[PDB]
């Protein structure tokens, strides 16, 4: 396959995206969820296994790391400790509202998705951090979970394949720090959410100490859609380890801003132009696109025409796939005023613990303030540039990196832009 | 531990007084500041022993090595998981 | 605002607080959920359950949840200072959160802003003298799609212009209850100029199911 993109509605996995069907165990087994899930669970770890890595599934939650790799270290044996399936809900990032819309409408097919990977790697229950502002949708995936014990889909003997499975819900407290898989894990644990260190890695010390896998609920959703359909049908979509289809959250400055499932390389004009009607103004009032949502850095105009929504294809575009989340800016935006905003997102939620997140990027906020009076001296771009350098790879978790990286993308490809403001601020107030 | 490096021979230390005129300290000892460094313990022994003076040696006291593990703060069934990071 | 507690007189540990009885039993489910010998888990739930029935934290909740709990109270507190729900401050009984992150303000959630702080004359942080409305500003809450869009207690209200936002203060006002939805011609997140996707009926079970399954 050469092109990419138009995906057929009978391909889709996330049936019910919109909240048309009904959300509960009669529509949803309506759709196709809950079918042979017996059959998935009998058949073993390693097919389970097998099914994904062959799939060619990569981390959905915005890294991209192999998601049957990742799985496949938890297929190890016992050691007194019980084991846990940990599905990361929280989704603070800006831009990025697929994981409420998989929550609020399609829930069982993360319940069986949470049992499917369960299954798959030995583990004992399920905990589904959901964030503490997603209430209703937590409320609303547990009487999903209700009406998945009580039809005995799961619990004491799920499906009745002899395998015992509980699934919980932890509600959040309002903090984006906590959507990282160790400080998800400590707020589990109640405590802070604070990042731990790694290694150990959550497949050997995860919550309470025991093994443990942290996936987003994209990346186990779609999971039992992968061990039904089958993997080479999953692996057919997007290019060659970028397998698949994935969410895709157009905000910003569009037309039609939306959530819409979406085979994995599509253009990005394509997808803006088709799903979101295109910029407001049309493609040529458009100025810059955040990708990915607020870690990966933004893209020009010029790099828009041809660039790829999937995670290689952004890379070499210097940038990144992340959470899909793409956020347009016009040429009426101020692009200094909302990246120094989103730096302003970046030290108001970020936990504190070690040493250059917390000062730097404080310190990254109030250069950033002033980059949108233009209270500087050219100077002072490169200055940051280093500070982002002594930020990205030397924190604990990658929200030091997540707020690294916009700056870079704004100073590399808006580097003019600032001078100028700078030297009219200069001029003005002299 | 820059400073636990070297071996030093110090004496005793002898009376300081009130001087009346201003309070400093005054000292009749002139050995009071000497702080000689030698690099082996058997050389400052020699050296001892060459100058006549009698001297009492305190031995090399090394920190023991630690069992420095981040998972432990982190167990299953073990007192040393942290209450708080 | 701050991260030091000071004992006045309505906030101090002799500040009546205690659960209900049917609170004891949603400690006792609560608590039932983690394993034995990680009771100290429950912390954020229970707290939080400790917000829902006071709508903010003295420090009589706190010292609450560590005796029930068996945990340090500063344990406790180092959970009710991190995470921005606990309210550690009494807030008016609509608490009015309006998103102003970069997806938000793109979309212009500063005339939403001005438009409630125009309506009950007051700003960011402060209340209303009745003790109903407390605005405060936070930041992205997830509704990116259907921005720009606050929330009140529980509720999310999405794709608001200020003329919506001026009609659920003013059924606010009124005692009555609003619909928590997007306020403009779609549903929850389709395009709104009609749907783009998911057309089709979804097929049901069986379908493209591989053999041997
Ligand atoms: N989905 C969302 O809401 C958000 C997503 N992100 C994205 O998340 C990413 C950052 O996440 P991180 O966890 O810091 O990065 P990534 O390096 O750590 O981790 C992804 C997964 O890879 C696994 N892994 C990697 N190397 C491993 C090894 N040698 N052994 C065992 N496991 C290994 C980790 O266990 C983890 O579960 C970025 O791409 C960022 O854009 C960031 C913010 C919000
Ligand atoms: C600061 C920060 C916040 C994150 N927030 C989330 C999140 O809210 N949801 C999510 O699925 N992943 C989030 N991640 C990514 C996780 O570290 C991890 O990649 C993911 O939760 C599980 O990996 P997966 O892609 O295999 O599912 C975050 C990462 C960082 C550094
Ligand atoms: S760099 Fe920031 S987000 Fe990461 S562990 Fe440190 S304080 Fe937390
Ligand atoms: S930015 Fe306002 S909801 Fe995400």
């Amino acid at each position: 396959k050469t092109s990419f993109g138009s995906l057929k509605d009978e391909d889709r996995i996330f049936t019910n995206l919109y909240g048309r069907h009904d959300w509960r165990l009669k529509g949803a087994q309506s759709r196709g969820d809950w079918y042979k899930t017996k059959e998935i669970l009998l058949k073993g770890p390693d097919w389970i296994l097998g099914e994904v890595k062959t799939s060619g599934l990569r981390g959905r939650g915005g890294a991209g790391f192999p998601t049957g790799l990742k799985w496949s270290f938890m297929n190890k044996p016992s050691d007194g400790r019980p084991k846990y399936l940990v599905v990361n809900a929280d989704e603070g990032e800006p831009g990025t509202c697929k994981d409420r819309e998989i929550i609020r409408h399609d829930p069982h097919k993360l319940v069986e998705g949470c049992l499917v990977g369960g299954r798959a790697m030995g583990a004992r229950a399920a905990y589904i951090y959901i964030r503490g502002e997603f209430y209703n949708e937590a409320s609303n995936l547990q009487v999903a979970i209700r009406e998945a014990y009580e039809a005995g889909l799961i619990g004491k003997n799920a499906c009745g394949s002899g395998y015992d499975f509980d699934v919980f819900v932890v509600r959040g407290a309002g903090a984006y720090i906590c959507g990282e898989e160790t400080a998800l894990i400590e707020s589990i644990e109640g405590k802070q959410g604070k990042p731990r260190l790694k290694p150990p890695f959550p497949a050997d010390v995860g919550v309470f100490g025991c093994p443990t896998t942290v996936a987003n609920v994209e990346t186990v959703a779609v999971s039992p859609t992968i061990c039904r359909r089958g993997g080479a049908w999953f692996a057919s979509f997007g290019r060659e380890r970028n397998s698949g289809t994935k969410l895709f959250n157009i905000s910003g400055h569009v037309n039609n801003p939306c959530t819409v499932e979406e085979e994995m390389s599509v253009p990005l004009k394509e997808l803006i132009e088709k799903h979101a009607g295109g910029v407001t103004g049309g493609w040529d009032n458009l100025l810059a696109v955040i990708p990915g949502g607020s870690s990966t850095p933004l893209i020009p105009k010029s790099v828009c025409e041809t660039v790829l929504m999937d995670f290689d294809a952004l890379i070499q575009a210097q940038t990144g796939l992340g959470t899909a989340a793409v956020i347009v800016m016009d040429r009426s935006t101020d692009i200094v005023k909302a990246i120094a905003r989103l730096i302003e997102f970046y030290k108001h939620e970020s936990c504190g613990q070690c040493t250059p997140c917390r000062e730097g990027v404080d310190w990254m906020n109030k250069v950033m303030a002033r980059f949108v009076r233009g209270d500087a001296r050219p100077a002072e771009i490169d200055s940051l540039w280093e500070i982002s350098k002594q930020i990205e790879g030397h924190t604990i978790c990658a929200l030091g990196d997540g707020a690294a990286w916009p700056v870079q993308g704004l100073i590399r490809h808006f580097r003019p832009e600032l001078e100028e403001r700078m030297q009219r601020f200069a001029q003005q107030h002299q | 531990v820059n400073n636990t490096k070297k071996w030093k021979m110090e004496f005793d230390t002898r009376e300081r007084w009130e001087n009346p005129l201003m309070g400093w300290a005054s000292t009749a000892d002139p050995l009071s500041n000497l702080v000689l460094t030698f690099s082996t313990k058997e050389d400052a022994i020699a050296f001892a022993e060459k100058n006549g003076w009698s001297y009492d040696v305190e031995e090399r006291k090394v920190p023991k090595p630690k069992s420095k593990s981040y998972g432990a703060n982190f167990s299953w069934n073990k007192r040393t998981r942290v209450s708080t990071k | 605002a701050l991260f030091v507690h000071r004992d006045t007189p309505k906030n101090n540990p002799e500040t009546p607080f205690d659960f209900t009885p049917e609170n004891y039993k949603r400690i006792e489910a609560i608590v039932k959920n983690y394993p034995e010998g990680h009771k100290a888990a429950a912390v954020l739930p229970v707290l939080d359950l400790a917000q829902r029935q006071n709508g903010w934290l003295p420090i009589s909740a706190m010292n609450k949840v560590a005796e029930i709990l068996q945990v340090p109270p500063m344990r406790v507190y180092e959970v009710a200072t991190f995470y921005t729900m606990y309210n550690r401050k009494p807030v008016g009984k609509y608490h009015i959160q309006v998103c102003t992150t970069t997806p938000c303000m793109l979309r212009n959630s500063d005339s939403i802003l001005e438009a409630i702080q125009k309506k009950l004359g007051i700003k960011v942080g402060e209340t209303t003298p009745d003790k109903l409305f407390t605005l405060i500003e936070v930041e992205c809450l997830g509704a990116c799609v259907n921005a720009p869009m606050v929330q009140i207690n529980d509720n999310y209200y999405e794709d608001l212009t200020p003329k919506d936002i001026e009609e659920i203060i003013d059924e606010l006002k009124a005692g009555k209850i609003p619909k928590p939805g997007p306020r403009s011609g779609r549903f929850s997140c389709e395009p709104a100029g009609g749907l783009t996707s998911l057309t089709e009926p979804p097929k049901g079970p069986g379908f493209g199911v591989q053999a041997g399954l």
